[PDB]
């Protein structure tokens, strides 16, 4: 049995609700250089490459599904699109990330039959 | 009516992050993605080519010598046997006010292979300069 | 990003660096080679395959 | 050895090298002028003087070094930059034997350039000094542009940085750090625009004028970060078509965006247009 | 950056310049002459002035590149092409102590060269502040030219599109393509050639004159766009051949013009002539 | 009487088009045609040599980098094993204008092999610029 | 406020000991740090790449002629064999007045190669000027 | 080059190892340790996708 | 070359298989996969066109 206490669409499985976990966990450390930064965009370019490099890596590795990285995950982070100039002024910095994950075979059905 | 023109931009505007530091450097170079060719030929005349395997990438950093400055040499002198740290490599291309970035390119799992040492000449009045040279897995170009 | 423990758990070992030990002590060497296993192969048939 | 960066380098250069020109020429009780500029065309000197001549200023290449903009969390400043400044001086001898007076304050300019080799009001200056200067064309050029006899002249440069007038003063330091993971289905983007084109192209008709009026028309799509049976996407429609099928497609994309239903359906993954726009699309 | 061609840039150079560099100099409440010429030959100063002097321009190879025209359909208009223009300044101060007027003065152009590295008029032109300025030698034969005293001058670099005048108006859009595919026959047109020439030849007589009049006879056949048991050809003659035979030649042809049978077979294909001409032979 | 001269075309008035899109390139070489030669020797002297095996097509395009532009590192990062896209050139010699093409070189089934990013030099005024290499089927000139 | 720039330290202000004595040299060249490159490839794709067997060090030192002075050839000249002394090597960087040390380089157990005489030139004006080559075992870079 | 696409299968039946080669340890070489193992088997199929 | 002539035939009358050799999987490679067939045949005879 590998399946969690909630029978959604998502997170029905533990090893994508653990997979996420670990993701977001890692992410946000991979982030944590640039505080005490200035919250302007080289800053965000710097948090894109690192995010994107973990995300590829974890692609490679096989943890996400698709044949190119393109379709494995994106990053969104900048002005208008994760942060707007209130968020700025306090200091925050919003990135949003979607992943693909692979779901595991839980039934395989055998047909018999005798015309061969 | 109005046509509007653009000019490349300057090779000398960019800005070298190593790790999650930055490190004002010199000279980059060698940021070059390689793949080798296959081919296979008929007898009916078919001729086949496809793109082979990729090369790995080979990359010189360039940049003077400081007192009370040894991160590079520090770097390459922690290797024991086959481990050593591997770090992101990032070259980003920026404006003139040097407040917005304009193109990157990523660097992933650059190591040093070498380091040379400025060639010490009592009849020259330049200035010292080091150079290592790192070996890396991929570069990407990403465009901000 | 890949630190050194990791490297020492999943990459694979080079083969320049060794210790040999010769009954009780230890003596320093250049080359070693030859430590294979081999067995034989034992075959049968019948006739009807 | 640090230097401050400062907009008024020149001048600091200048005083410098008057202090030290000053030490070592009024030490035998003896007092020389000293001049920043040239006598005048075939002018006369009523007194011994010394001109230092600035006559070359260029931007320091081999120097010149790629880094990023300072930053100062504290006071939430964007420090501004500087740029190296080259600046050469000639070092003559004006005049009102073996053991002669000019022989001797030339000596005196030599032992003052030789020992500031670190200039004494800026150490962190980067010298040359006495470099070897030019043949005997160049002087002879130089000293018929002055008009007057050829003499002898040292030589001295500096390079020094500027600090440059640009500085940002409201840049807030990052204190938080905020990240949402959310789920993406296995899809190939191209895919998807590719089915929508063909959707499109469908509606409109299918006749191959439709196909030709669609040949320079882009579609792209965004995912929209705003329902697990079905996936929202941005459908942008930019590029040049014929007037006849401009409102057509707008129409369509209206209709699409209005409707909930899944429009297309790739891999088993269903597509829901939830957003539109195509205001760049020209219909000439 | 994005820079607007025009076919005045170097006014707007002027402008650019004048304006950047009242800025940088009359911020301390003094008035100083701006010119964009130098003075005359030995000529006198009654007051302080900046001379901005535009001396070099040329074509700018480095930024060339190979573009084709721009099209806009909307009004069917082929935009005009451009060259880039280089241009170089030298700015230079001019009289009427270390902290000498001539002093300020140049630093204050200094800091407005140095702070306008993109220009504030034209952000999108190319520049090269305070290049690498020349040795001595130049200096002195160059005010020796102007016939006055050296003095410190700054070097300016920038580069801007120059509109050209070379304007379509009435270039209609590509709306409607047709095309059609038809069958030709596996035939070779060398091969059509030479039977033609060689039935020309048998035609004539035949005799070694005939060959010799026809050594410098080019006879070529391209297909009638224009039956299925035979196929057409246009029939074109030229060169140089004698007095003698150009008439029976051109006989020969409106003859094999007129009849419909066949005159050659090649790979059991008949080939018939529909057209020919042969107004390009001379038969001197 | 009325001698007619005329000069070669100069060698900066030409156009590239890349698959159906025309992209400003600086330099283009390459084009070359190239024949093995196979020899054949009897023993009472007769020497035969005859054209041989026609090679492949090694073409690099030189142009610089601008902002929001990165086609051709798309191009060539879109390499998955031996699958790629496939595009044909076309660079002609114009007129003067512009308005009329002269000639033309037609390069078939033409895909990237290697990438060179600018040489990122702190101590240069000079502009950035990027270069790929493709190989190709054949070649062929056709004057318009 | 108050921004501070530094610049590279001279190639010329340097100090070489060879043993325990202070030669007067004129150039040093050679102190490279080199490591070989490991790699291994998976059928699945994986690369590894790591660190190989650090290379030994070639280092030459060249300087002029003079009267009665003869260390160097001696040095090499007193070879029996393969037995030699071995020296260190030094090499700092000073500040302008030669008082105090900025930067060393360690060169641990040196000895001689190859001896380079001058090049006796009748119609040169130049310096008569002697080199020599050495091997070391590793080099180390320490900032004081 | 993803691995989530077979092109061609080669199936080998009841395979044992009969041989097995360690790597050799040299001093002077750069290379990773690698070890070889020799299988007999059955018969070999090959299945297209 | 266009392949719409024929120069010299040789023709091999009764051929059936003996061996078959698959490609060799090497990771370090940049070949292409190729497969060898060995067959043994009655006479052969040349024809020329």
């Amino acid at each position: 049995g590998a399946r969690t206490l909630e029978d959604n669409d998502n997170w029905r499985y533990i090893p994508v609700r653990r997979l996420f976990n670990s993701a977001e966990r890692d992410i946000k450390n991979a982030m944590s250089f640039a505080v005490f930064e200035p919250n302007s965009q080289p800053t965000w370019e710097r948090v894109r490459s690192a995010v994107n490099n973990y995300l590829y890596s974890l692609w490679q590795q096989g943890g996400l599904a698709g044949n190119k990285p393109d379709d494995a995950y994106f990053v969104q982070i900048g002005k208008d699109i994760t942060m707007t100039d209130d968020d700025i002024k306090q200091g925050k910095m919003i990135i949003k990330i979607g992943m693909a994950a692979v779901r595991p075979a839980e039934f395989i059905i055998l047909q018999f039959t005798q015309n061969t | 009516e109005q046509i509007a023109v653009e000019y490349p931009i300057p090779t000398y505007r960019f800005v070298v992050s190593v790790g999650d530091e930055q490190i004002p450097f010199n000279n980059v170079s060698g940021l070059d993605v390689h793949y080798d060719v296959i081919e296979y030929k008929d007898g009916i005349g078919n001729y086949y080519k496809m793109p082979g395997q990729r090369q790995s990438i080979n990359i010189t950093l360039r940049k003077g010598v400081f007192p009370g400055d040894t991160k590079l040499f520090d770097w390459i002198n922690s290797i024991q046997l086959n481990q050593v740290e591997k770090k992101d490599i990032a070259i980003s291309l920026t404006n003139e006010a040097g407040t917005e970035i304009l193109m990157t390119w990523n660097v992933a799992n650059a190591f040093p292979t070498s380091f040379t040492s400025p060639s010490f000449d009592a009849t020259s009045n330049e200035i010292a300069v080091q150079e290592i040279a790192l070996t890396a897995d991929r570069v990407t170009i990403q465009a901000a | 990003a890949i630190t050194p423990e990791q490297i020492a758990v999943e990459y694979p070992i080079p083969t320049y660096r060794f210790v040999v030990s010769v009954g009780d002590e230890q003596i320093p060497f250049n080359n070693v080679s030859g430590l294979d296993v081999h067995y034989d192969v034992i075959e049968y048939k019948d006739g009807i395959g | 050895t640090i230097i401050i960066a400062s907009d008024n380098a020149i001048i600091e250069i200048n005083q410098a090298l008057n202090t030290i020109l000053s030490q070592y020429l009024n030490i035998t009780g003896q007092n020389i002028d000293i001049r920043f500029d040239l006598p005048e065309i075939n002018s006369i000197q009523s007194e011994p003087t010394v001109s230092v001549f600035l006559y070359e200023i260029h931007e320091d290449l081999q120097l010149r070094s790629a880094e990023s903009r300072r930053y100062n969390p504290s006071t939430n400043t964007l420090l501004p930059g500087w740029v190296n400044i080259n600046c050469n001086y000639l070092i003559t001898y004006w005049d009102a034997q073996p053991n002669n007076q000019a022989a001797q304050v030339m000596t005196r300019i030599l032992n003052a350039l030789i020992n500031n080799r670190q200039l004494t009001g800026l150490p962190g200056a980067y010298t040359r000094i006495i470099p070897q200067q030019e043949n005997l064309n160049s002087l002879g050029n130089f000293w018929q542009a002055l008009g007057n006899r050829p003499r002898l002249s040292l030589l001295y440069s500096i390079t020094v940085p500027m600090k440059l007038k640009n500085i940002e003063d409201n840049v807030i330091p990052v204190s938080k750090i905020s990240a949402s993971v959310d789920q993406k289905p296995n899809l190939d983007n191209s895919q998807i625009n590719q089915a929508l084109i063909d959707k499109l192209c469908v509606e409109l008709g299918g006749t191959e004028d439709v196909r030709l009026a669609l040949a320079k028309v882009n579609l792209t799509t965004k995912p929209d970060t705003e329902n697990q049976e079905n996936e929202s996407v941005i459908v942008e429609v930019s590029g040049i078509t014929s007037v006849t099928y401009l409102p057509q497609i707008k129409d369509t994309l209206t209709k699409w965006k209005s409707s909930q239903e899944a429009i297309v359906k790739i891999n088993g993954v269903s597509i829901v247009v939830s957003k539109e726009n195509a205001d760049k699309l020209i219909g000439i």
